RNA sequence: AUCAGAAGAAAAGGUGUUAGUUCAUCUAGACAGCAGGACGGUGGCCAUGGAAGUCGGAAUCCGCUAAGGAGUGUGUAA
RNA sequence: GGCAGUCAAGCGCGACGUUGCUUUCCUAUCAUACCGAAGCAGAAUUCGGUAAGCGUGGGAACUGAUGAAG
C-alpha cells in the first residue's frame, strides 16, 4: 500500500507534544519525556488528537506502526489516569523483611527464607514503592510511568526469586496480582 | 448460510402460525426448553434475521431487534411471571475470612480449591481455607462481580403486539 | 569460589563496600588531611 | 525499448491446399527480424507449420491509440519455468501496452529470473472496471483520495559546500 | 516429592502464588518459540530436531487424514560358510546359521544354512562355500531342504538375511 | 569543482566506505585533505555489523614474534586512516608520499575549527541510505573495543559548539546591517537589472 | 508544510529538456510516473517521473484528468504564473536565468555597480 | 544475513519474506474481540477402593433446540 | 542398521508410518562456574543448555643487549 494511518483521540493531558522528535506526554499528574526513535514514523496532530501514519512502505516498519500507538497510549494513561499496582508477599515461616527508603526507591529486603542476605531493590527513576496497609503482606507501587513501573516490581519479582530448591513444596515467594491504573 | 437459511424458512412457517401472535436472555437453555416444553417454540436464531428474509410489516421490520420469537402455548403468564436467574455481564457484599458459597445462608463450603485459584481475588488460601463487597447497587453490572455472583447466589434478573392472521394489528403497547 | 570477573564476587562487594572501609577511609584521610 | 508488431502468415501453397489459412499474432519485440523469428516459434509449437515450409506476408507496428490516458492492463503469461509449466495472470497499471510489457519482464526478471525466450506472452487485455481489478496496490493508486510524499528524492560537483536540504 | 503424600499435602499447603499465569503465558510463548528454534538450530543436533519434525508434520498429516475421514597374502577376507584351501577363511567370519524369511510365509525366522548351493562370483568361491548376496544355498526346510538366494549383502551387513527362493 | 591546497571535510553523516573512496582519489589528485570528526562517521549495517568484522580482525596476529604481527588500531582516527591506506598503492612511492597529506583526528582541534568544513554530497548518509536502516556509528563502537577517551571528546565537542554559537550570532548579528545597508544603497533596487 | 502529489499540483521540470518550466500534474499513474502538462504550448503534454522534477508549493484546484485547454483555462483564471513569480524561490532561479546571459561588459558593469555600492558602509557608529 | 552475496550434503523446516494459483464464506454483520447461553434421559453397560464427559474398554443411542462432544482438556479420591 | 510384507507424500515405485529375528591448538565437557527439566521434602542423583578460561576427548628468523641518527 502507499498509506498506513491510525489517530488516536488526544485527552486532556497538559501535552501530547511530539516536537524534536521526542514524546513529551505531560498530563494532569505530571510530566512525562521520552525519545521518538523507535521508527521514522508520521507523528501528526489534528486538533485534538495526534495521527500515527506510515506512508509507502511494507509491514516490517508497518507492524511497529501500532506499537507507538500502544506506546503513547500507555503514556497517555500514565498522564491521565497515572498507574497504581500492588504486589503480594507470600511468608510461611520466616517473613521477608521489606523497608522502604529514599521515599521508597531503595527497597531493603532481607530474610527471604530466613536468608541473611541483603536484597536492596532499586526502583526505577519515577516510581514510588510502599507496603500496603490494608492487606498484609502487600506493596503497593504507583508512578506515571507503566514501563518503568511494571519492570521494576518485575526485577523485584526476580530479586527475591527461587533457587536450589524444589518449586512445588517451597512455594512462598513474591508475587504480583494487582496490575493497575492510578485512577 | 444454510443455518441461516433454515431459521429463515422456520421463521416464514411460524409467521404462518395459527394464533396466540407471540414475539418474544440471561436465562440458561433449559428456561427456553421449559418455554418450549409449556408450548404446545423455543427458536430465536439471529435478530432481525427474519426480517431480512421478510423485508405494517416495513414499521415492524424497524422495530424487529433484540430477543423475539414466534410461538403459541400466556399473554399473562408474560406480563406477571418473570423467571429469576442471574443476570449478565442490589449491592451484594464480600464476606471476609472464611466465605460461604451461599454468602452467610448456609447454617459454608470453604473447600473450593480449584474455584478460589480460579477467581483472582484477595483471598489468601492459608492452611487450605480460603481467607479474605462482592457488588454495589446502582452500579454497572460488573464482570468480575458477574463472575462472583455466578458463584453467589444472586438471582438478579427478571427474566408487544398481536400479529393475527386476519387482524394483523402489531400493537405497540 | 569464584572467578576474576565473577559477579557473584563483585556484586556483593560494592555493598560490602557500602560499609565498612570506605567510612574508615574517609576517617582515614580526614586527619590525614590536618595539618 | 519495445514496439508491438502486427504479424500475419501462411505456408506456400499447394495443389493440394491452394489457400493456406493465415494467423494473426499481436505480440512485443524490440526490432522486426525478432518479431518474424518469435512468430515461426509461436506458431510452429501450436499450427505445427515449420520454418522450411511457412512464409511471412506482413509486419507493421500498433502505436497505442491513447498514450496520454492511464489504464490498467492484465497480462496473460505462459511462462516456461524449469519444471515448464506455468500459466501466469498478473496486472500492470501504466500508459501504454509498449510500456506495460517492459515492465512486465523486468518483474519477471527479478522474482523469477525469466529470460526472453524463456517467456511467451499469451494474451493482453485492458482492462477496465474497478471490481475487477483484484490486487491490493494497484486498487489503492486508483482512489480519488490518493496521496503521497516524494519517494527516492536526492533532490558530479564534488565537495558541497553546506549540507543538502534533503526535504 | 509428587502426587503421593505430596499433592493433597500442598492442596492443605498451597501452590505456587502464580502457579497458573506462568505456565498459560509460557503456553502462549511456545507457538513463536519453534520458529527460533528451527531457524537458529544448526548441525546434527539441528536435523535431529527436524527427524522428529518431519515425523511429526507426518503425524499430524496422517492424524488430519484420518480425523478428515472420522469426519466423513592368500586369505579370504569375506564371510564363509563351513591344496584346494589357498585362502584362509576365519572361525568368526564363518556362519552356520542365518536369518531366512520365507517368501509367502513372511516369517524371518533363524534357520542353518544345510549347504551352499551356488556362488554367483567364481566356482572357487563355490568350492569355498563363502557368504555373498545373490548366491543360492542349501538350507533346511523341514522345520519350516530347499534352495535360497541371499537378499541382502552378509557381507557389510554382518547377517545373512537372505530370502527363500521357494 | 574545488582545487584548493587545504580542504577540510567534516566527516558528520557521511558513510566510512564512500567517503574513504572519495578522499583516496583527491590525494592522488594533490590536494591536503583533512577530515575533523572523524568519530562521528556511519556505517551500514547495524551496531554489531562492523562489531564482529572488526572483533574478527583482532583475533588475526602473526605467529612469530606476536608483537610483530598485525596492528589493530582502535581509535575512530585510524579506522578511518586505514579505510584510506588499502584504497592507496602504499607500497609504491606515489603512496606513501599521498598519505602524509591527509591528516585524519577525531573532535575539532583549534587549528581547523576556524576553517570551513566542507561536506561531499555523494557519500552522506541521509542520501545513500534507505530511510529507517540499520546504521552504527564509528566513534561510538571503537570505544567500545578499546578508545577509552569518549566521555573526554563528547565533553570537548560539547564546548566548541557553545563558543562557536556565541561566534555565530555575532557574525548573525553583521549581516543583519548589511542587509540594511544593502538596500539602504538606493543603488541595488534600480541596477538590479544585471541579475544580481 | 510537507508538499504531497496530488491531482493538479504545480510542479518544476528539473531534470530534462523543459529543465525549469512550470507544469502542472495531471493523474497519478504510478509510484514513479505520472500525468503532467504546462499551458505554455512550447511544453506538450507527457508523462514525467518524479526522479527529474522537483515539486512546488503552489497547489491549485482541478479536477481529474481535464484536456489541456482546460487546464489552461485553470490556470489563467487561477494565476498561477505571477503567483509562482511572488515567491523567493522564483527570484533567484529567475535571477539565475539573468545573470548566465551577461556579457563581458555587463559583467563588467556590475563591477563598477558594487564599485558604487560598497563606500555606502557610512552607517549608525 | 550474529562473518548473507558478488557441486558433495538438498530429504526437508521456518508464527521467514515478496509476488501469485486454486478454494470458501463475507453489512442475512468478515476474522477477532468481548457478554451470555453452552440443556435433559444419565452417575448409559462393564470397568473400581475411588471414574458423575475427562483412569479407563465396545458401542457412544437419544427428548430438546441456534447449541451441547456417555464428552475438549484443565480439575477433584470421587 | 539390513532383508521380506502392508500401506500411501505424490509423480510402476513412493516418504514418515505398520508386521516378522538379528609446546600448542581444537569442543564433540572428563570436573570447576551458571542455569533448565525430572517423584527435584533436604541431601544425594539423572537429563539438557551456555561454557575449552583454568584444571583433570582429539591435533602439531625465535629471545636478549649495545648502538648512530630528524
Amino acid at each position: 500500500d502507499i498509506y498506513k494511518d491510525e489517530t488516536l483521540t488526544i485527552p486532556k493531558g497538559v501535552t501530547v507534544d511530539i516536537k524534536a522528535r521526542n514524546v513529551t506526554v505531560t498530563g494532569p499528574r505530571g510530566t512525562l519525556k521520552q525519545n521518538l526513535r523507535h521508527v521514522d514514523i508520521e507523528m501528526k496532530k489534528q486538533g485534538n488528537t495526534i495521527k500515527f501514519i506510515v506512508w509507502h512502505g511494507s509491514r516490517k516498519h508497518n507492524a511497529c506502526i501500532r506499537s507507538v500507538y500502544s506506546i503513547i497510549n500507555n503514556m497517555i494513561i500514565g498522564v491521565t489516569q497515572g498507574f497504581r499496582y500492588k504486589m503480594r508477599l507470600v511468608y510461611a515461616h520466616f517473613p521477608i523483611n521489606i523497608n522502604l527508603t529514599e521515599n521508597g526507591t531503595v527497597v531493603e529486603i532481607r530474610n527471604f527464607l530466613g536468608e541473611r542476605i541483603t536484597r536492596v531493590i532499586k526502583c526505577l527513576p519515577g516510581v514510588t514503592v510502599s507496603i500496603s496497609s490494608a492487606v498484609k503482606d502487600e506493596i503497593i507501587l504507583e508512578g506515571n510511568s507503566l514501563e518503568n513501573v511494571s519492570q521494576s516490581a518485575a526485577n523485584i519479582k526476580q530479586i527475591c526469586n527461587v533457587r536450589n530448591k524444589d518449586i512445588r513444596k517451597f512455594l512462598d515467594g513474591i508475587y504480583v496480582s494487582e496490575r493497575g491504573n492510578i485512577e | 448460510h444454510e443455518g441461516k437459511a433454515a431459521l429463515f424458512s422456520g421463521v416464514q412457517q411460524s409467521l404462518d402460525s395459527f394464533d396466540y401472535m407471540w414475539i418474544f436472555t440471561n436465562m440458561r437453555n433449559t428456561y427456553l426448553k421449559r418455554i418450549r416444553d409449556d408450548w404446545k417454540r423455543i427458536f430465536m436464531g439471529k435478530t432481525k434475521v427474519m426480517a431480512k428474509a421478510l423485508g405494517n410489516v416495513s414499521k415492524l421490520t424497524k422495530l424487529l431487534h433484540g430477543a423475539v420469537g414466534l410461538l403459541f402455548t400466556v399473554i399473562g403468564y408474560f406480563e406477571s411471571f418473570v423467571q429469576n436467574d442471574f443476570a449478565r455481564a442490589f449491592t451484594h457484599v464480600i464476606p471476609a475470612g472464611p466465605v460461604y458459597s451461599r454468602a452467610g445462608q448456609i447454617p459454608l463450603t470453604h473447600t473450593l480449591e480449584p474455584q478460589v485459584r480460579q477467581l483472582g481475588m484477595p483471598t489468601v488460601l492459608k492452611n487450605g481455607v480460603v481467607t479474605l463487597p462482592l457488588c454495589t447497587e446502582g452500579q454497572q453490572l460488573d464482570s468480575r462481580q458477574t463472575r462472583l455472583l455466578k458463584l453467589f447466589g444472586i438471582t438478579a434478573a427478571e427474566f408487544l403486539g398481536y400479529y393475527s392472521k386476519k387482524g394483523a394489528s402489531v400493537e405497540f403497547l | 569460589t569464584s572467578g576474576p570477573r565473577d559477579n557473584n564476587r563483585n556484586k556483593w562487594a560494592k555493598k560490602h563496600l557500602k560499609k565498612g572501609k570506605r567510612a574508615k577511609n574517609s576517617n582515614f584521610s580526614k586527619f590525614l588531611k590536618k595539618k | 525499448a519495445l514496439k508491438e508488431y502486427q504479424v500475419v502468415g501462411r505456408k506456400v501453397p499447394t495443389e493440394h491446399e491452394p489457400v493456406p489459412k493465415l494467423f494473426r499474432m499481436r505480440l512485443f519485440a524490440p526490432n522486426e527480424s525478432v518479431a518474424k523469428s518469435r512468430y515461426w516459434y509461436f506458431l510452429k509449437m501450436i499450427n505445427k507449420v515449420k520454418k522450411a515450409t511457412g512464409e511471412i506476408v506482413a509486419i507493421n507496428e500498433i502505436s497505442e491509440p491513447k498514450p496520454l490516458k492511464a489504464k490498467v492492463f492484465g497480462i496473460w503469461i505462459r511462462y516456461d519455468s524449469r519444471s515448464g509449466t506455468h500459466n501466469m495472470y498478473k496486472e500492470f497499471r501504466d500508459t501504454t501496452r509498449v510500456g506495460a510489457v517492459e515492465a512486465m519482464y523486468a518483474d519477471m526478471a527479478a522474482r523469477h529470473r525469466a529470460r526472453f525466450r524463456s517467456i511467451r506472452i499469451l494474451k493482453v487485455v485492458e482492462v477496465e472496471k474497478k471490481e475487477d481489478v483484484r490486487r491490493n496496490y494497484v486498487k489503492q493508486l486508483l482512489n480519488p483520495h490518493l496521496k503521497f510524499p516524494l519517494p527516492h528524492r536526492r533532490t558530479k560537483k564534488v565537495f558541497a559546500p553546506h549540507r543538502p536540504s534533503t526535504f | 516429592p509428587q502426587n503421593e503424600y505430596i499433592e493433597e499435602s500442598i492442596r492443605k499447603h498451597g501452590r505456587r502464588f502464580d502457579h497458573e499465569e506462568r505456565k498459560r503465558k509460557k503456553a502462549a510463548r511456545e507457538a513463536h518459540d519453534a520458529s527460533l528454534y528451527a531457524q537458529k538450530t544448526r548441525g546434527i543436533k539441528a536435523k535431529l530436531y527436524q527427524e522428529k519434525r518431519r515425523k511429526e508434520k507426518i503425524q499430524m498429516k496422517k492424524t488430519i487424514k484420518q480425523h478428515e475421514e472420522r469426519n466423513a597374502k592368500r586369505m579370504i577376507t569375506k564371510a564363509t560358510f563351513v591344496k584346494y584351501e589357498r585362502f584362509i577363511r576365519p572361525m568368526a567370519l564363518r556362519q552356520k546359521k542365518a536369518n531366512v524369511t520365507h517368501k509367502e510365509l513372511g516369517v524371518t525366522m533363524q534357520l542353518p544354512i544345510i549347504g551352499v548351493k551356488k556362488n554367483p562370483q567364481s566356482p572357487t568361491y563355490t568350492q569355498l562355500g563363502v557368504l555373498t548376496k545373490g548366491t543360492v544355498i542349501e538350507v533346511n526346510v523341514s522345520e519350516l531342504g530347499k534352495y535360497a538366494q541371499i537378499t541382502n549383502n552378509p557381507e557389510l551387513d554382518g547377517c545373512v538375511n537372505a530370502l527363500l527362493l521357494t | 569543482s574545488e582545487f584548493q591546497k587545504v580542504v577540510v571535510i567534516d566527516a558528520k553523516g557521511h558513510l566510512l566506505g564512500r567517503l574513504a573512496s572519495v578522499v583516496a582519489k583527491q590525494l592522488l589528485g594533490g590536494q591536503k585533505v583533512v577530515v575533523v570528526r572523524c568519530e562521528e562517521l556511519n556505517i551500514s549495517g547495524h551496531f554489531f555489523r562492523n562489531k564482529l568484522k572488526y572483533l574478527a580482525y583482532l583475533r588475526k596476529a602473526c605467529r612469530y614474534n606476536p608483537s610483530r604481527g598485525a596492528f589493530h588500531f582502535r581509535a575512530p582516527s585510524r579506522i578511518f586512516q586505514k579505510a584510506v591506506r588499502g584504497m592507496l598503492p602504499h607500497k609504491t612511492a606515489r603512496g606513501q608520499a599521498a598519505l602524509e597529506h591527509l591528516q585524519a583526528v577525531e573532535g575539532i582541534p583549534p587549528p581547523f575549527d576556524k576553517q570551513k568544513r566542507v561536506v561531499v554530497p555523494a557519500a552522506l548518509r541521509v542520501l545513500r541510505l534507505k530511510p529507517g536502516r540499520k546504521y552504527c556509528t564509528v566513534g561510538r563502537l571503537s570505544s567500545e573495543v578499546g578508545w577509552k577517551y569518549n566521555d573526554i571528546v563528547a565533553k570537548l565537542e560539547e564546548r566548541r559548539k557553545v563558543k562557536s554559537a556565541a561566534f555565530y550570532q555575532a557574525k548573525l548579528a553583521k549581516q543583519k546591517k548589511i542587509a540594511s545597508a544593502k538596500e539602504a544603497s538606493p543603488v541595488n533596487q534600480k541596477l538590479s537589472q544585471f541579475g544580481y | 508544510f510537507k508538499r504531497y502529489v496530488e491531482v493538479g499540483r504545480v510542479v518544476l521540470v528539473t531534470k530534462g529538456e523543459y529543465t525549469g518550466k512550470l507544469a502542472v500534474i495531471v493523474d497519478i499513474v504510478d509510484h514513479k510516473r505520472a500525468l503532467i502538462d504546462s499551458p505554455c504550448s512550447e511544453f506538450p503534454r507527457q508523462v514525467i517521473r518524479y526522479g527529474s522534477v522537483v515539486l512546488t508549493h503552489i497547489v491549485m484546484k482541478l479536477p481529474r484528468g481535464a484536456r489541456s485547454g482546460i487546464v489552461a483555462k485553470k490556470w489563467k483564471a487561477q494565476d498561477v504564473c505571477n503567483k509562482w513569480a511572488s515567491s523567493a524561490w522564483a527570484k533567484k532561479l529567475e535571477a539565475k536565468k539573468v545573470r548566465s546571459q551577461l556579457n563581458d561588459f555587463d559583467r563588467f558593469a556590475v563591477m563598477r555597480l558594487k564599485k558604487q555600492r560598497r563606500e555606502q558602509v557610512n552607517v549608525a557608529v
